[PDB]
């Protein structure tokens, strides 16, 4: 089912100035994506999940047409609840935060995309085969969030909060050896 | 047009009372299938459909 | 239709044991309703109305009172495991007072053989079952007043205030004779436990006595007026000696 | 389609039980065992597609 | 008048096909198809139908209530609103609705057929009346037409004329119903409709009798023998009255009827000049095929008409009537033709039965009623032949034509069917357990040799 709807999805992201009339199936598949949260199947990654978690991100993100903010929730609990069925697989899912949502300091919609990555590092401690790049990439976002969050951004209690977190199954002495990074 | 303009009345019975009744919907399906005119005969005709 | 709507109501809760409060609460106004309804035929024909009477054995009238005799004896075997219901069960035996009245006005002393005696066997016998679950019972338990006083039933009464357990009822009545191990397991279910050390079993057979007596005294007119108008039919004879 | 759409949305709310029951029961499953005699699925997916 | 209960049932219906209106009865065989079909009856002046397993019986007729009780963990009359249990006689295959599809309605199909279905789910099915001028709670009478609805497909019975031939069902609507009374209580001790036994002539070890099977005579041949065939399957034969309903009733003396062989279901008569010769089930229209009884073989003026509804009266004891028959064509009696040289009379005893013009004064049949399994098996005998020799030669119609990739063959392959019954069969021979008590070890034992035993009297091996 997911194989063939999925396209469907991707039509739904079409919102920058153009749509604005098929609203009634964004908040008609704003109420036929609970049973997806009902369910927790399909481990394996075999199908383009990549592309299904994409859609959810960017539809969260998508807020130029219609949204009507309980159906935000509802869409923000669907890629919220959907930690509980990959094992650890959508390496697109993964960086593309990096490339989108780590980027951005809690502007408006990335503080509960950091409340739903917060997720991952639970499972990472003890586990979470790490990544070369990735592992290379989240202590930049822990920098950002540790320098930004305090003198950058403004220093807010239900701001620095949201994602107040560790996000860390670090090492010891080292993690990695890339390209020279004196400073970015 | 007809039963979609009914129907809504039926739906109204049972629809925001979370997971409606059995002694309505039992009567309705079974009088409803005793009557397989009432569904669309192009679907539910006495042949092919 | 009546009683056709009462057998149905009785398999509902055949299933069960206990019966909820509402639902003897109808059965009440229901039981009422058909004690009415046989006073009502009585007062046609007694005062014997022939044609009426002719009517009447070929009408469907046999069907209904036999239903409500295999309802009877299934519902009052359950109800009398249990002190809440025997007013549901006295109104019961009031019902059957009331239908055996109305078999009664319909002879009315009627000839040896003008078919309604005949009727009345073929009724009886094609309700055989439910007439030996209805005979069981009165038979059975009539006898809580027959061991009072009892020697055998008095040997071992365990208790010096009287108020006695309830496992001298069952001991002084299978070592005596006269009685049944089902009997004697229902009427403990019937007694009032308290922790198996008091019966007050003269309240207890004072409450149960009273009406049995009357209703099979009208039965068992009711046989001797059949057996006397009509000899010759041993299903009958099985019935007497029952 | 609207009318088809009304019926499955009131056969969907006239769901012959929900999960307390299916479990213990097989009259209700009785019920969905003649809509399943009746209806197919492969169809709903197609009008998916 | 009504249909009591534990009763013989038949169903019978009307479909005018050909703009001229057909009785159509149903039945089913059990073993080789859990299926049912269905049985135009209203040739029986021409030819006889088959009248064995259409018949069903009652059980049970109770309240829907009374069924979700006892679903849950005596004789009486039927109701209108009642379930029913109905069996199978033959196959003792209780009969309900299926989950399967056929003659591509795309639906509630539910073809429906018969299995061991004690377990009350479906095997039952609520009782209504037809019309208005009935209604529920009615005691239901004899004759009239009913519309019968499942209990676990709560669909009409339905008799579907689809877009093929016609067809039954329980798919889409109603259809009338009606309950012959087939049959009913029977007495001790005399016969009705559908019986078999042993026709013994002398006193003490001789009977009727065919020739046994692997022969290129076709068994058309009928004789006599003594004491080896009266335990065996060839000295059985039906008996079935020219009625349609009633047709249990007791049969008495001159009585009109046709008479069946159980294991070839061939009938006798006299054809032309051919003696008493075995004819098939489609040249038996009722003047060649009619036979009666006769207490001797005087001549009686034959004014018996005297059409009969009920049980009827019973008279005919087993052992002790000593049958006679003539034709009722040719009036001719029944006897050995006693055609013998010394070689054939010191060889196989075997006698030559032919109804003779006068006949002999010690014919004389007297009667052991054979009330046992072993019709059962017969049937079964009849059946399973009846379907492995055209299995066979649909496998010999391609026997010597390797085909190409194209039209494999010309007919179908019966396949499933014979699958069904091998492995029926093979439920059916199969040992007793060796947990159990050692007497019923040893009957059932003796039971199942018995029937190995009786595998070979029609060949059943080769």
């Amino acid at each position: 089912h997911v194989l063939d709807v999925g396209f469907l999805p991707d039509m739904r992201a079409a919102a920058s100035l153009d749509t604005a009339t098929f609203s009634t199936t964004e908040m008609a598949l704003a109420l036929n994506r609970y049973l997806c949260l009902a369910v927790l199947p399909l481990i394996t990654k075999c199908a383009p999940l990549f592309a299904g978690t994409e859609h959810r991100a960017i539809m969260v993100d998508s807020m130029l047409h219609t949204v009507y903010r309980l159906s935000r929730g509802r869409s923000l609990t669907k890629a919220q609840r959907d930690v509980i069925e990959d094992c650890l697989m959508a390496l697109c899912r993964y960086i593309r935060p990096s490339m989108l949502q780590h980027l951005l300091r809690r502007l408006v919609f990335d503080v509960p995309i950091l409340n739903e990555f917060a997720k991952m590092p639970l499972k990472l401690l003890t586990n979470h085969y790490e990544r070369c790049w990735k592992y290379y990439c989240l202590p930049t976002g822990w920098a950002n969030f540790g320098v930004t969050s305090e003198e950058e951004l403004h220093l807010t209690r239900k701001l620095f909060w949201g994602i107040f977190d560790s996000l860390a199954h670090k090492k010891y002495d080292q993690e990695l050896y890339r390209m020279a990074m004196p400073c970015l | 047009c007809g039963g979609e303009r009914y129907l809504d009345f039926l739906r109204f019975a049972v629809f925001v009372n979370g997971e409606s009744v059995e002694e309505n919907a039992n009567v309705v399906v079974r009088l409803l299938i005793r009557k397989p005119e009432c569904f669309g005969p192009a679907l539910r005709g006495e042949g092919g459909s | 239709r009546l009683q056709e709507s009462i057998s149905d109501f009785y398999w509902y809760y055949s299933g069960k044991d206990v019966i909820e409060e509402q639902g003897k609460r109808n059965f009440s106004k229901a039981m009422s309703v058909a004690k009415q309804v046989f006073n009502s035929l009585t007062e046609y024909i007694q005062g014997p109305c022939t044609g009426n009477q002719q009517s009447l054995a070929h009408s469907r009238l046999w069907d209904a009172v036999v239903g409500f005799l295999h309802v009877f004896a299934h519902m009052m075997m359950k109800l009398a495991q249990d002190s809440s219901q025997i007013e549901l069960l006295k109104e019961l035996l009031d019902l059957q007072k009331d239908m055996v009245v109305m078999l009664l006005s319909l002879l009315e002393g009627n000839v040896v053989n003008g078919m309604i005696a005949r009727q009345m066997v073929d009724m009886l016998v094609e309700s055989s079952s439910n007439v030996e679950m209805i005979l069981k019972f009165f038979d059975m338990f009539l006898k809580l007043k027959d061991i009072v006083g009892s020697e055998a039933f008095q040997d071992y009464v365990t208790d010096p205030r009287g108020l006695i357990s309830k496992k001298d009822f069952q001991k002084a009545m299978d070592s005596q004779k006269q009685f049944t191990g089902p009997e004697i397991q229902f009427l403990l279910s019937c007694s009032e436990a308290d922790e198996n050390e008091m019966i007050n079993f003269e309240e207890f057979a004072n409450r149960f006595q009273e009406p049995a007596r009357d209703i099979g005294f009208n039965v068992a007119v009711l046989l001797t007026n059949l057996s006397e108008h009509v000899p010759h039919d041993p299903r009958l004879r099985n019935f007497l000696e029952l | 389609m609207s009318f088809y759409a009304a019926l499955i949305d009131l056969l969907g709310r006239c769901a012959p039980e929900m999960h307390l029951i299916q479990a213990g029961k097989g009259e209700a499953l009785r019920i969905r065992a003649i809509l399943r005699s009746l209806v197919p699925l492969d169809d709903l997916v197609g009008i998916i597609s | 008048q009504f249909l009591r209960t534990d009763d013989e049932v038949v169903l019978q219906c009307s479909a005018t096909v050909l703009k001229e209106q057909l009785k159509l009865c149903l039945a089913a065989e059990g073993f080789g198809n859990r299926l049912c079909f269905l049985e135009p009856t209203s040739n029986a002046q021409n030819v006889p139908p088959d009248l064995a397993i259409c018949c069903f019986t009652l059980e049970q007729s109770l309240s829907v209530r009374a069924l979700q009780e006892m679903l849950a963990n005596g004789h009486r009359t039927l109701l209108y609103g009642h379930a029913i249990l109905l069996r199978h006689a033959h196959s003792r295959m209780y009969l309900s609705c299926l989950t399967t599809s056929r003659s591509m309605t795309d639906k509630l199909a539910f073809d429906v057929g018969l299995q061991e279905d004690a377990t009350g789910e479906a095997c039952w099915w609520t009782m209504h009346p037809a019309s208005k001028q009935r209604s529920e709670g009615e005691k239901v009478c004899v004759g009239d037409d009913l519309i019968l609805v499942s209990v676990s497909s709560e669909r009409y019975l339905h008799l579907s004329t689809a877009s093929g031939e016609l067809q039954v069902d329980a798919s889409f609507m109603q259809t009338l119903w009606n309950m012959n009374p087939i049959c009913s209580c029977c007495e001790e001790g005399y016969v009705t409709g559908g019986h078999v036994l042993r026709l013994f002539h002398g006193h003490m070890d001789e009977c009727l009798t065919i020739s046994a099977a692997d022969s290129d005579d076709q068994r058309r041949l009928v004789y006599y023998e003594g004491g080896a065939v009266c335990t065996h399957a060839r000295s059985l034969w039906r008996l079935e009255p020219l009625r349609i309903s009633w047709s249990g009733s007791h049969l008495r003396w001159g009585q009109p009827l046709r008479i069946r062989h159980v294991t070839t279901g061939r009938y006798l008569a006299l054809t032309e000049d051919q003696g008493l010769v075995v004819v098939d089930a489609c040249k038996a229209h009722t003047k060649a095929t009619s036979f009666c009884f006769r207490v001797s073989k005087e001549k009686l003026d034959t004014a018996p008409k005297r059409d009969v509804e009920g049980m009827g009266p019973p008279e005919i004891k087993y052992g002790e009537s000593l049958c006679f028959v003539q034709h009722v064509a040719s009036g001719l009696w029944l006897t050995y033709a006693a055609p013998d040289p010394k070689a054939l009379r010191l060889g196989v005893l075997k006698k030559k039965a032919i109804l003779h013009q006068e006949g002999h004064m010690d014919d004389a049949l007297f009667l052991t009623r054979c009330q046992q399994e072993e019709s059962q098996a017969a049937r079964m005998i009849h059946s399973t032949a009846g379907l492995y020799n055209q299995f066979i030669k649909g496998l010999d119609s391609f026997s010597g034509k390797p085909r190409g990739s194209g039209p494999p063959a010309g007919p179908a392959l019966p396949i499933e069917a014979v699958i069904l019954s091998l492995q029926d069969l093979i439920g059916y021979f199969e040992p007793p357990s060796e947990e159990l008590q050692h007497e019923e070890k040893q009957s059932k034992l003796r039971s199942l040799r018995n029937r190995q035993s009786l595998f070979q009297e029609e060949g059943m091996l080769s």
